[PDB]
């Protein structure tokens, strides 16, 4: 009951036409947990995350952060509200004129904070983010990673209860994203900071998120624990993103040769999803012996998401139509979700 | 060069410096608020009025559209009304600041447009009041733009106080007008001109040396 | 509102229009080549002369620096030699031309710096002569900037022409000086001024409307 | 077509001696697509320019179509550049010109009949599927559609060489596929030599016959794409062959991974496949024959220059007699078995 966005809808009257950004979006982020909202470019990730802070006004709905209604509020009270919700962004939005020290200090000077308390507060957050070294530097000097730590430190300046991330590592590279995401996680785990997160990369969700919602055109299609979404994904669109966190490519020549209608001399290529219980079990070797079947494994990968192992396989199965149907049955029996992609 | 001539140009150079810097100063005490309150009313901003903007923009465009010598000559009645005089140094510090303000506002608003908008968005996220973001974030980020606008401002105001010297503002504009147009003396005309180019190059050098002093 | 007054005043409008456009025209005949001469001669660029570029740019600088009044009057001895007259619009479009030429060449250079280097590299790879380059690729690409630059010159020459009233070039700007500076009539001052603001907007819109249609 | 010989180039910027390229010599057979790959700052940008002499080599000699281009004059160097068409990362199109006229430009530079420039340009546009979009200006066009204009222009002169400078560096994988695919159909149809530089590897596999690998000034390999992908000579190439095969090795195993055998252990292996092998159901086959259990971790197969390729990591549960017999069998079948550690 940390943050509760209920029925959030935002619409635009930008030109001669009215475009709909979000539809009855409802999400609840438990206190001390990390919630990621994932979606394609244009789904309303940006608008949604902005409704929490009320940089954007939801046409209709309810924004309840830390228990307090935010939608209807006095402008002098929204400022009192933002001292609990810091924000970080894709592009870093750091002031080019001020040192990393002053940059972290900036939200504090917005309240009439004493100069003596400020310096103590700033150094700790600079020591926390790993920039305690670079006290006297300007954003033009810092690398992408450095700059993002500053922005996080700055958001953590007001010692906020909730942290929002607007594609925060969408600009940083793979090597750096992980350390920022790990730093961002540690702050949550070590300090209990509630984090809301939007991204378009599923790699991001699985690395640090505890719950996850998949959004497509303003509507939420799958909404559940990270573990349940990475194992037993109920949406085809949801599968697309998961199958991307692991790099599972079907070689160009297969999808061309592969056809959904069964033909003479054909064998089924099927993709298998393993949930935690079956991921480490050598079931494809067992399946080879028991039912006298030959599996041509095209590609396969396993990973962890939400503290739960999972994995996916792409394979064509050779054998008798009776044998094939039998081993598939043994896989479904052993918590491996079998799904036939067609025949080749 | 006469001995009275030397102690005369010195007063000219003084009257010229006094006019450009004071007019520049007043043009900013006025233009800077006009420019900031022009930027904050643009569609999508903190206080976007498509109606208020069109007006404040329409007047600056009109004033800015009026050639200075004409603006000055037409302002002669107001000048005498407010100064009590039409002739002189402090008489000219009036049409020169009114001439300067329309230019300053456009530049200030344009300088503020260099600031990447997410910086504004970031400010609000922290809980910044609309007045705070101006003095805390906007002016500081556009400071090199503004310091640069001021240089370019003072310089147009050198050319401006000069035109004033043909209609009685004094300064080096007067000395070049009397002794270069009406009655001609070679040493007198040339030293006026060379004093004016040096004054511009000094005003440019000083402005740049201050822009180069801001951290990238 | 004397009809006869109106008939000259109508002359004045013609005197300014003539001065603005004819000086503008010659400003570009001097400006376009000095402008590309700098850009092309830039250090990154193909001609790559610092020694020649330094010289040309510094000439452009010391002229841009000279305020127009002090230039116009200083040029009189020279103005007279070329035309035989120091008075009248036809002598005046001479210092009006040298007023705008250096102002233009820097606009032209900057208008060419806007277009992506690599149109040169795409261009060179096809066997393009530097003469072919400038004419076939450089200039056409810079056209929105060239048209916008001419608008700026013309608006500037409007304001530059009226300053000629004081040295007696004689134009709509002069009607202002005589009636406003010496013998104040409120109908002719209001009427001269309003006519020039209208002339700036016509110059802006003619220019702005043509640029809108020259981007692609 | 292209024979760069012992070419060396050093820049003169700021009292710094950048070995842009060091003793580089490259030979390309007429009508064959040849690629050059390297890390940023390696010298491929400088190099591809050395071909048509947009950059002058401080040492060495360049001959295209047999004729040397360094020993030339400015007007003779233009006439020679009519045979070396070039395309660019940033698509470099005149925004003032239309698609048609943009392609007509290279033909305009060298005076040509109006009807002939219509005829010529009309061919090349309908060839790239832009005989339709004649009237559009580049501001309007797509990333790929602009590159199709760039291509159509490079061939306006009907050249013998088509140089590509990171042509798809800033392009969509679907329209990267299509562009590379378009360039390939051109190689075959016209006998056009393609020499391309890139930092992307996906492109090397996709369209190259041969490939060089350049670094720190000097190109250190030069084999078939196929041969280089399977059996890389330089440690540099190993890195490039690593980016293509998406081989995510689990993080969890490292704390669990041992350098030497432990009681109740199963070894962990890295299997590398080649050609027809990649499609053989080999792990289902060893599973029966030697009664061992492969818990399969990771697998990716990839065509890399006309030869199929594959790699996988597995545990192998079973007896020590069953294991050495299956591992031996796999090796007898040309699967490269490398043991990594134990779990
Ligand atoms: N400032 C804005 N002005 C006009 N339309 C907008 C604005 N922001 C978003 N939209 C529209 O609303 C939709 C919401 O998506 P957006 O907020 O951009 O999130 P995402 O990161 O998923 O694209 C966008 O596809 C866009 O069409
Ligand atoms: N015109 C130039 N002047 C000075 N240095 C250059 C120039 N062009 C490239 N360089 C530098 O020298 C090296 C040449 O490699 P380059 O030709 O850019 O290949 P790549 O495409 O692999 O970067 C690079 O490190 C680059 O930064
Ligand atoms: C790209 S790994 C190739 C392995 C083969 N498909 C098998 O079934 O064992
Ligand atoms: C998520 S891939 C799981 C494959 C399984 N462990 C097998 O080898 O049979």
């Amino acid at each position: 009951h940390m943050i509760k966005l209920s029925n959030i809808t935002k619409v635009f009257h930008q030109g001669t036409r009215t475009i709909q950004a979000l539809n009855n979006v409802s999400l609840h982020v438990p206190a001390g947990q990390i919630y990621g909202v994932i979606g394609a470019s244009g789904a309303g990730k940006s608008t949604l995350i902005r409704c929490v802070n009320l940089l954007e006004r939801p046409t209709e709905g309810s924004v309840l952060v830390d228990g307090q209604e935010l939608t209807t509020l006095s402008e002098s009270e929204l400022t009192k509200a933002r001292r609990q919700i810091g924000m970080i962004f894709q592009h870093f939005n750091l002031l080019s004129s001020r040192t990393v020290f002053g940059n972290v200090a900036l939200p504090l000077e917005l309240d009439n904070t004493p100069k003596d308390e400020v310096k103590r507060r700033v150094t700790e957050l600079l020591s926390l983010v790993g920039l305690g070294d670079k006290h006297d530097s300007y954003p033009s000097n810092l690398s992408g990673g450095q700059k993002q730590r500053v922005a996080i430190a700055r958001a953590l300046a007001s010692n906020p209860k909730v942290l929002l991330c607007d594609q925060a590592t969408s600009a940083l590279d793979p090597a750096t994203t992980r350390s920022i995401l790990e730093l961002l996680k540690d702050i949550n785990r070590r300090l209990g900071l509630t984090i809301l997160l939007i991204t378009h990369e599923m790699d991001v969700v699985k690395r640090i998120c505890d719950c996850v919602a998949v959004i497509s055109n303003g509507e939420l299609i799958e909404q559940d624990t990270v573990s349940e979404v990475f194992s037993h994904p109920k949406t085809p669109l949801a599968q697309k993103f998961i199958q991307s966190t692991l790099h599972l490519d079907i070689p160009e020549d297969y999808q061309e040769r592969l056809q959904a209608e069964p033909f003479t001399d054909c064998v089924p290529m099927l993709r298998l999803e393993f949930t935690g219980q079956s991921v480490d079990a050598p079931l494809l070797s067992e399946t080879a012996r028991r039912f006298n079947v030959n599996n041509n494994i095209i590609s396969a990968q396993m990973d962890y998401a939400g503290g739960v192992k999972f994995g996916i396989m792409l394979t064509e199965m050779h054998g008798t139509q009776q044998d094939t149907q039998a081993a598939i049955a043994w896989l479904q029996e052993h918590h491996v979700k079998v799904e036939v992609l067609g025949y080749v | 060069m006469s001995e009275p001539m030397m102690w005369l140009l010195v007063r000219g150079v003084w009257e010229t410096l006094a006019m450009t810097f004071v007019s520049g100063f007043f043009g900013f005490v006025i233009g800077l608020p006009v420019g900031v309150l022009l930027y904050v009313t643009r569609p999508g901003q903190i206080i976007a009025n498509a109606k208020l903007y069109r007006t404040v923009s329409a007047i600056v465009n009109i004033f800015r559209s009026i050639p200075f010598i004409i603006l000055l000559v037409w302002m002669i009645p107001f000048t005498r009304v407010i100064v009590g005089t039409s002739i002189g140094l402090q008489a000219a510090i009036v049409p020169l600041t009114v001439g300067a303000a329309p230019f300053i506002a456009r530049m200030v608003e344009n300088a503020l447009l260099e600031i990447p908008t997410g910086l504004i968005e970031a400010s609000r996220a922290m809980g910044a009041t609309p007045m705070q973001i101006v003095r805390k974030v906007l002016l500081p980020e556009a400071l090199p733009g503004l310091v640069n606008a001021a240089t370019i401002t003072l310089i147009t105001l050198v050319g401006y106080s000069a035109m004033g010297g043909a209609v009685g503002a004094g300064g080096l504009g007067q000395i070049g007008y009397q002794y270069g147009y009406i009655g001609y003396n070679a040493t007198v005309m040339n030293t006026v001109l060379v004093l004016l180019v040096i004054l511009v190059y000094l005003i440019q050098f000083a402005g740049d040396r201050i822009v180069r002093a801001v951290t990238r």
